[PDB]
């Protein structure tokens, strides 16, 4: 009588831990913080 | 649970769109589970004074001992645990040395930098004493390499990252017979799950038997311990190779 | 808790998409243009000391062929391996000294403000591409970014 | 992405009732009720 | 004696050396018989093969 699912086994609760694991690499670029932003409306913008 | 992100496209106008339904997973650890014995017999018991004593003591320290060296190299498979090591291996967390059988200053900074910037961040490092005096050779003529100065003890910090320290892991590349040497381990340790179950439990036989099942004059001593671990996202590290011609 | 996580999901996403194509945008198709497609094979594209290597004269030539009102307000750009192997050019202490081993990434480079570009091009030799943009500097304000 | 493992059902929680279901017959019998019932203080009762 | 249930808290092994295991033992002691066999009227209904 161990821990075989059907020799008692089936007494033993089930621990899951709900958060998430990302596992994304993701990126990192910095460009918007030196870049030049305008807002456009339509579709095209001219200068 | 662990998943991924959603996969985003540039499309243009009136264009059906992709399924972009992430998938997941399930990383799992099972616990594992160590013993130890030490039978006595009766006369000594008696006569050797003060032997509990010293048998705890020995008890800790091979405790102490088995689960340093599983927790820095687990096979895994069979009865035990899994190691960092052995879990990284083979895994694309791998690296080669820019010099084949040569440890340089620039293997340093490639095991640093080819991690993902995500992780770097809040990553340790973890090698043996050998590799880290290997390091503070590097320098000659005081320039960028001079970690520290002779006379001194060792550094707490590496590339403003850090250090650990580990025995168990592999130290010279020449003179053992291995093919492989994994020296030197970075990456994000948040990513290295420990379960414990119950520390280390004495328990004392007052009686053992022998092979006609009546006793034969001897007392024993039970001590187990209960501990499980494995590595959930292995693409957090970057562990080194030095690959040697075997 | 789907919907929190499958907006968190979308958010890493995005973030993950736009970076790259800010970086590296082909401007052909369906894509926007990046800098890196936008200042290749024009004017702006400068040729080492010499061939395959990469030393701090280039680095000093890529500062200074810059016209002076442009120099005096600008910042860098290029991937944590560029950087590493600037830190690697001083060996004996000299004016090289960018910063010692067992410290963090610096702020400055000749007095500049200093960022990091993760998909930008790495490594020149295990690559296999024929060409390898790996420097860039540059007054941005020049780059335009135009969202709706 | 629905209740597949591998499509999102490794999310859901696990549910269980603790409680055991006896599978076994049993057997009621009346005898002790209505038996004569004497302490036994030794290996055999003699009369 | 009634219902007794003792707690064996170590079961060895092949070797004559702990495997790791507990026990739960229980016994029970009962004898009984009839006295006089004039007091009863047992029935049985007689089949034939």
């Amino acid at each position: 009588m161990g821990l075989t699912k059907a020799d008692g086994g089936y007494l033993v609760p089930f621990q899951l831990d709900p958060t998430v694991i990302i596992t994304s690499n993701g990126s990192l670029n910095d460009i918007r913080r030196f870049a030049r932003q305008v807002v456009a409306t339509g579709d095209v913008w001219h200068g | 649970v662990s998943s991924a992100a959603v996969q985003w496209s540039w499309d243009a106008e009136f264009e059906e769109v992709s399924d972009d339904s992430p998938e997941f997973g399930q990383p799992e650890i099972p616990v594992k589970k160590a013993q130890g014995f030490v039978p006595i017999s009766i006369e000594a018991l008696q006569d050797e004074a003060n032997v509990t004593e010293t048998v705890a003591l020995l008890f800790a320290e091979g405790k102490d001992e088995l689960e340093a060296v599983t927790l820095t190299t687990g096979t895994g498979q069979g009865n035990q645990p899994t190691g960092i090591v052995t879990a990284l291996a083979g895994t694309a967390a791998e690296i080669a040395p820019v010099t084949a059988e040569t440890f340089a200053l620039a293997d340093v900074y490639a095991v640093y930098e080819q991690l993902a910037a995500r992780h770097r961040r809040q990553g340790a490092w973890l090698a043996n004493n050998l590799i880290y005096n290997k390091i503070r050779q590097f320098d000659t003529q005081g320039g960028a390499g001079l970690w520290t100065t002779i006379g001194n003890g060792e550094p707490s910090q590496l590339l403003g990252r850090p250090v650990g320290e580990a025995e168990a892991m592999d130290a010279n590349w020449n003179t053992s017979a291995s093919a492989d040497n994994f020296v030197l381990l970075y990456g994000n340790f948040q990513n290295y799950v420990i379960a414990d179950r119950i520390g280390m439990t004495v328990e004392f036989i007052p009686h053992l038997f022998g092979t006609n099942r009546r006793p034969n004059g001897s007392r024993g001593w039970f001590a187990y311990y209960r501990m499980g671990a494995d590595v959930v996202n292995p693409n957090a590290f970057r562990l080194l190779n030095v690959e040697t011609a075997s």
